[PDB]
């Protein structure tokens, strides 16, 4: 159900194909900027999580595996005190960064914070709190279990 | 057209417009309104047309700031034309100025507003209330610093409603002629290298001027004065070509315009000694004296050494004394423009400026109906059928020897509007669309086919440069008989190098090398005619000032009282238009001269102003 | 030579003539509104999931998550699932797939709440490693 | 011999079955002007005249010379050459546009879309043309500051990835901001019908607030923002304070 202009826009795209006309480059050539790199990482993560929820929700359902076997399977190698929390940080950050940025990416739908200072500030602001909250959430229980090896009671 | 084959494409319209500048678009809107199948042909997108770069404002006696009579506008415009201006055309201009600019507000032009909510006007060069007696006039209505950008975008937008069909990026090669009658236009569609023949009952020329004939210019690269050349290649005399206005405040480096609005807001010109030197050269007007004066007044200070900077060769424009909340409000365009190209914080430093080529009053000769004319010495003003002109490429003339400040955007509009007004009437719907004679502009193409595969040993790029300089030198603000002779000698020998041309680019589709070559072709016609006219004009008047003939040559000496004297014959005195008639192929130029139309249109509505000595 | 063919006027969009008939007022605008509301509502929710675990939270998560991701994937399917680069019906396949993805998602999440640890408990257990 | 080297996008439709290229042009910076365009001209003028490209103004107000320069969409004429002679300035045409020849792209869609917003003044009471100045207050008209300046270069629509993808349906920043410019003009009346024409899910909303438009823009303007008000206007989270009262002594 297209508006008259968007009809024309198609017929055009055809006519443009007709002429075997090449298309200018874009991702190939355009420079990294914190405007759209952030856009990427909002949408990259946004999806990754949904694909997890599918690969998780439907994967563990169709497979005989319950989750309790999986949690045990990895403790099989019992990977280093580090490499676990790495993967915890990798799992917090897509939720952290995204959800924060969601408040920011809503902002620019309202014209709220759309000047280049407000854009570039918010970019670091969101990455700051996502780095904080994901590190803090991951290195808090880890620093509570090594607060057993030596503790009062 | 032997060395290739060409895709020829006919059309049939009522009226073709070669031009999508202020005049062309206004002209189109009125014709759409009238209901004509109107084809607008332009060699670039209409928003890119020059008008866009216009800054200062557009003139009308609105009195948004204070009482104003358009007759005071009319006066300052006739004195601005140094009585080389056909006043019947100027009467039309200044009468309807208030209607036309009001129209533009009513087309959604976002004019800067006064607290009253009216269209904010500023002061400008060469205007004054009470017929030169009263104060400095505020008629120059504006969209702050960027009036021409907003006028064009507005005019264009409104022309998307006129049901007018746009041919964009089509380089017009020739006016298609049938023994006296303009039956249409021929062009090259850049997009696919096809050739297009437009059959039309009328043809409006709104191509703009030839600013690139000189080296330094505020003009845009596409100011190659094509329409002016088209008329010549169709066999028409061009008018007042030697009158080239020099804008005072062009930036020292690139030559980009710093507006006269910058002066009309309270800025001023300062030499190496820190003197607001315009207070000498103009006791009354000062830095808002007419451009030919201010630009001369600059050159005098330079040529006497009080020029500024490391070459003592340009001067300053001063804005670091106006309050910064006005600079930003009234001059944001030039603010940044200066900050980019000059690196100047205009609130802290002055802007290095210099006289610069800007507007060509000179153009294709017309009457007040914006109709192209030929001038026999016996038959008089015999019109050209199916042909109209307006804008910078025309010479009605409303500017005679010196264009007034902020008057052209108006000239573009009012006479664009005039084109349709005048056509709506004198065209009748029984008149069938004229058929083309067989093999029309088979030459137009041949010419193209030549330049396309240009075989000689002179790069098109280099032949231009040497034209531009050969010009820059000889036809400056101050010119002299010996220089000009010596200029004409070089320019006519540069013309013979056209047969020795080189172009590498061979393709039909978007050949900016070929098209630019056709521009040079057109520029060389304009240029040659500009300087032979100047060389021959033995007087100082308006922009054209002769060291060897520094008095204004008139019928009477006008400093002395009128009666008692005895009127000179037409031959001796120079109150007359310069009508160069070039042989397009060979390059020979012949002249002839045509009277200034002193009468108004209605002696009942206003009186024709007697030539007095032009002082500011 | 001038043994030309007569051509036609160049393809151009008439905004006045396109104004004939055009009544489309399928104001998507009010739908956008609710997408964002909902997502803003989820701003407190993620903290709530961290702190208040459980099966009934899983249900709020799996209901909201399936609803917000549904809206989300539909967006990304329109951007990249283009008729131009896929051909019409093949683009309709991805288009429909964006709805298949949602329904498979919810069921995937519902099965996990009702026959496994549940969302909340799954995080506790992996954070426990 | 401060020889700057340039990598320019090249292409010829004339040449049979040809394909996009990259040519290296060297330029003496001492023999050249300070702006990118100067070199491109210098090059066409001295080296390869087939280097086809758009120019008209020299002052950055026409919009003709929009292109990519070292990864950014900007105007050449007012973009300064990178003085480091060891490096290359990488010049491409405006991204995701169909290229005619070298740096020249086809606009028409862009132009056509800006035509669809009915970019001209509309008022329900038929007023007479050259008769009267309509009323607009200083505060009213000043709103347009940030909107009227757009030269239609298309640096912003060329940078918007959502435009890349759905160019036929999604109007793109520059065109939208002009749609907006005509919306909030107090003197303009038919401002709802303007919103009506981009209510659908692509026309306007496909703006995913990426923000390149505002970042890449050579006239420092902000389309993202006016899109903002459109989102608010379309959702009816907001609407315009209708015309101020035109006094009876005006
Ligand atoms: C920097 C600057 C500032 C100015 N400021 C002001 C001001 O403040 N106020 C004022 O009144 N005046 C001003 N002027 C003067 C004024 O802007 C112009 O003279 C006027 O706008 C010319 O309009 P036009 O329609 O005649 O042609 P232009 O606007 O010059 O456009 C010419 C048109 O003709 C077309 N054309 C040319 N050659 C061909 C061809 N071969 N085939 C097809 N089409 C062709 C072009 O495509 C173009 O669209 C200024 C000029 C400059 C340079
Ligand atoms: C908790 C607070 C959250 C908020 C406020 C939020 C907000 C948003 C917003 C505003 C968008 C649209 C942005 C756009 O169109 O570019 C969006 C898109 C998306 N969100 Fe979220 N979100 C949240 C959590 C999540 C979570 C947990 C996921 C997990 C899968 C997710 C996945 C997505 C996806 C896939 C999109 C796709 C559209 C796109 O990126 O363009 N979001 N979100
Ligand atoms: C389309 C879109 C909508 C919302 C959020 C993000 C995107 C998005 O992926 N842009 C995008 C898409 C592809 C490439 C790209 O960068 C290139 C410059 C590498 C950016
Ligand atoms: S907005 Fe800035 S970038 Fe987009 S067009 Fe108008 S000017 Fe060029
Ligand atoms: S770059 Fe792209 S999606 Fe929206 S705000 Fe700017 S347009
Ligand atoms: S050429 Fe006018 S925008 Fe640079």
């Amino acid at each position: 159900e297209k508006t008259p202009i968007q009809v024309w826009g198609w017929d055009y795209l055809m006519r443009q194909r007709a002429l075997k006309r090449p298309i200018a480059p874009h991702l190939t050539i355009y420079k990294p900027q914190m405007t759209w790199m952030v856009s990427g990482l909002h949408r990259v993560t946004g999806c990754a999580m949904a694909g997890t929820l599918l690969i998780g929700g439907v994967g563990f359902s169709v497979l005989p595996l319950d989750f309790t076997t999986f949690v045990e399977f990895i403790r099989g190698l019992g990977i280093p005190w580090v490499i676990l929390d790495t993967f915890k940080f990798i799992i917090a950050f897509p939720i952290a960064f995204h959800t924060l940025n969601g408040i920011r990416f809503i902002g620019f739908d309202m014209a709220k914070g759309t000047d280049i200072p407000s854009i570039y500030r918010g970019a670091y602001l969101v990455l700051g709190l996502a780095a904080l909250i994901s590190l803090a959430v991951v290195v808090y229980p880890r620093w509570e279990r090594h607060k057993k090896a030596t503790l009062p009671t | 057209s032997n060395i290739a084959q060409y895709k020829v494409i006919d059309h049939a319209y009522d009226v073709v417009i070669i031009g999508a500048g202020g005049a062309g678009l206004r002209a189109a809107m009125g014709l759409g309104e009238a209901g004509f199948k109107t084809a607008v042909v332009t060699k670039m997108f209409p928003t890119r047309s020059h008008t866009t770069a216009a800054q200062g404002g557009i003139n009308a006696a609105l009195g948004s700031m204070n009482p104003d009579d358009w007759k005071w506008h009319f006066y300052d415009t006739v004195k601005g034309s140094d009585w080389l201006g056909d006043q019947n055309a100027m009467h039309y201009l200044t009468r309807n100025a208030v209607e036309a600019v009001t129209e533009l507000e009513n087309f959604g032009m976002p004019f800067s507003r006064t607290p009253e909510g009216k269209i904010y006007q500023r002061s400008f060069g060469g205007q004054s209330n009470n017929y030169g007696k009263g104060g400095v006039a505020k008629r120059t209505c504006c969209v702050a610093d960027r009036t021409g950008h907003s006028m064009l975008h507005t005019l264009y937008g409104n022309s998307l409603r006129c049901h007018c069909t746009f041919f964009i990026e089509y380089f017009a090669l020739d006016l298609l002629m049938d023994k006296g009658r303009c039956v249409g236009v021929i062009a090259l569609c850049l997009e696919d290298g096809t050739i297009h023949r437009f059959r039309s009952k009328r043809t409006i020329v709104a191509t703009g001027g030839y600013g690139r004939a000189y080296f330094s210019c505020t003009t845009a690269h596409m100011n190659t004065g094509d329409g002016t050349a088209l008329a010549t290649r169709a066999g028409i005399a061009l008018e007042d070509l030697e009158f080239i206005q020099f804008h005072p405040t062009g930036i020292y480096g690139v030559g980009c315009l710093i507006t006269e609005g910058s002066r009309g807001e309270g800025g001023f010109l300062v030499n190496s000694e820190g003197e607001r030197f315009m207070e000498r050269y103009a006791p009354k007007a000062k830095d808002l004296a007419s451009r030919d004066v201010v630009s001369r007044a600059e050159t005098i200070e330079i040529m006497e050494g009080r020029g500024v900077g490391p070459e003592k060769d340009h001067i300053y424009l001063q804005l670091h004394h106006l309050p910064a909340e006005q600079l930003h409000q009234r001059l944001p365009g030039i603010s940044e423009t200066a900050k980019i190209f000059a690196g100047v914080d205009v609130t802290k430093e002055p802007i290095p400026v210099i006289p610069t080529v800007h507007y060509n009053m000179g153009g294709i000769p017309t009457n007040y109906k914006a109709q192209v004319i030929k001038y026999t010495k016996e038959g008089g003003d015999k019109i050209v059928p199916g042909l109209y002109a307006c804008g910078e490429c025309a010479c009605h003339s409303v500017h005679g020897a010196n264009r007034l400040g902020a008057n052209s955007l108006l000239d573009a509009v009012v006479f664009g509007r005039a084109c349709s007004i005048n056509i709506k009437e004198e065209l009748k719907p029984d008149e069938k669309i004229p058929e083309l004679p067989e093999g029309a502009g088979e030459e137009s193409i041949a010419n193209l086919d030549a330049v396309r595969y240009a075989n000689g040993d002179v790069p098109t790029a280099e032949l231009r440069l040497t034209m531009q300089k050969t010009m820059q030198k000889h036809a400056g603000v101050f010119r002299r008989g010996d220089i000009l002779a010596e200029g004409v000698k070089k320019m006519m020998d540069l013309f013979k190098e056209l047969k020795r041309l080189k172009t590498t680019d061979r393709s039909l589709i978007w050949n900016s090398d070929l098209t630019e070559s056709l521009e040079l072709q057109n520029l060389m016609l304009n240029a040659t005619q500009t300087i032979v006219a100047a060389e021959n004009r033995k007087e100082s008047r308006g922009a054209h000032a002769r060291d060897d003939f520094p008095k204004r040559e008139d019928e009477y000496d006008y400093s002395k009282p009128i009666e008692g004297q005895t009127k000179r014959p037409f031959e001796k005195h120079w109150r007359k238009h310069t009508l160069t008639k070039q042989d397009p192929r060979t390059g020979h130029i012949t002249l002839d001269y045509r009277p200034v139309i002193d009468k108004t249109l209605d002696p009942a509505e206003v009186d024709w102003i007697p030539p007095i000595i032009r002082s500011y | 030579t001038s043994a030309a063919v007569t051509g036609a006027a160049p393809p151009q969009f008439d905004p006045i003539a396109a104004e004939k008939g055009f009544k489309p007022l399928h104001s998507h605008g009010t739908l956008f509104k609710i997408e964002r509301y909902f997502a803003a509502a989820m701003v407190p929710l993620i903290p709530a999931a961290y702190f208040i675990h459980g099966r009934e939270m899983d249900l709020c998560l799996a209901l909201a998550l399936t609803l917000h991701v549904h809206w989300g994937v539909w967006g990304v399917v329109n951007d990249y699932g283009r008729p131009f680069v896929l051909g019409d019906t093949l683009a309709a396949a991805v288009r429909v797939g964006a709805y298949i993805f949602t329904a498979c998602l919810l069921a995937g999440l519902l099965y996990f709440n009702e026959h496994d640890v549940g969302l909340t408990r799954a995080f506790e257990m992996v954070w426990e490693l | 011999k401060r020889i700057k080297t340039f990598e320019i996008y090249r292409f010829n439709p004339e040449e049979p079955g040809a394909k996009p290229k990259l040519q290296k042009f060297d330029v003496d910076l001492d023999k050249c002007g300070t702006m990118v365009l100067d070199a491109l001209i210098k090059i066409k003028n001295e080296v390869d005249p087939t280097l086809t490209f758009r120019r008209s103004c020299r002052e950055g107000i026409c919009g003709s010379c929009a292109m990519n320069i070292a990864g950014e969409n900007t105007l050449a004429c007012i973009c300064n050459i990178d003085q480091n002679t060891s490096k290359t300035t990488k010049i491409y045409p405006l991204p995701h546009m169909f290229v005619i020849k070298d740096l020249v792209p086809d606009m028409n869609l862009f132009y056509a879309q800006y035509a669809s917003i009915q970019p001209w003044l509309q008022k329900k009471t038929k007023i007479n043309l050259g008769e009267k100045q309509q009323y607009q207050s200083i505060k009213e008209q000043e709103k347009l500051d940030g909107l009227y300046e757009c030269i239609l270069c298309a640096c912003c629509s060329a940078s918007c990835p959502s435009y890349w993808w759905n160019a036929d349906k999604y109007l793109g920043p520059a065109v939208l901001m002009q749609a907006y410019r005509w919306i909030i003009d107090s003197r303009d009346d038919s401002a709802a019908e303007r919103l009506a024409r981009m209510q659908d899910g692509f026309s306007a909303f496909k703006c995913h607030t990426i923000m390149n438009c505002t970042k890449t823009c050579p006239k420092h303007l902000n389309p993202a923002r006016a899109i903002g008000e459109i989102k608010m206007l379309l959702t009816k989270m907001k609407t315009k304070p209708a015309p101020l009262p035109t006094p009876a002594n005006f």
